[PDB]
């Protein structure tokens, strides 16, 4: 199992979060119902990997529920069912995408 | 939308979280009076919504959500502050 998109690095103190509404990576090969999922601070420095609902490592994870180094993103018309048709990726056949946000989205200090 | 009190009373509170027809098997309410006769209810997963009843006017009241998941886990849906 791999994140299909790179990891934000935390150069800082406050940890990783997102107003409502932002967060989600951008992949334009994806539909809106689709636009769903976690980052987690996986396994130094932390750094925070996207995963979509229902893939990863925590893919039985509802939304919402609230463990840590987890939180929830969500954009405005995306749906709370499993991403079975998306999936995650696999280093050896394809490589990660280098993980960008929409512009006008906030990152907290010692983000980029 | 998300987890947060609709309609509010001085007996009672309507309380309502984003549906999922997937993966919960019931949601478990829970709610007492701050600090300090805990109580706690429970819905089936298809709801998405509960009503938590026969509170005491004026006081304070601690509520949370509670999930538990067809692989047989239990997750608390967010947390809320609730004061009169």
């Amino acid at each position: 199992t791999a994140s299909w998109f790179t990891a934000l690095t935390q150069h800082g103190k406050e940890d990783l979060k997102f107003p409502r509404g932002q967060g989600v990576p951008i992949n334009t090969n994806s539909s809106p119902d689709d636009q769903i999922g976690y980052y987690r601070r996986a396994t130094l420095s932390p750094r925070w990997y996207f995963y979509y609902l229902g893939t990863g490592p925590e893919a039985g994870l509802p939304y919402g529920a609230n463990k840590d180094g987890i939180i929830w993103v969500a954009t405005e018309g995306a749906l709370n069912t499993p991403k079975d048709h998306i999936g995650t990726r696999n280093p050896a056949n394809n490589a990660a995408i280098v993980l960008q946000l929409p512009q006008g989205t906030t990152l907290p200090k010692g983000f980029y | 939308r998300d987890l947060e009190v609709v309609v509010a009373t001085p007996t009672s509170l309507l309380i309502s979280w984003p549906a999922n027809y997937y993966n919960i098997r019931y949601y478990r309410i829970t709610y007492g009076e701050t600090g300090g006769p805990v109580q706690e209810f429970t819905v089936p997963g298809s709801k998405s919504t509960a009503t938590i009843s026969g509170l005491k006017p004026g006081v304070d009241y601690t509520i949370a959500l509670y999930a538990v998941t067809t692989r047989w886990r239990l997750y608390q849906m967010w947390q809320p502050i609730s004061i009169n």
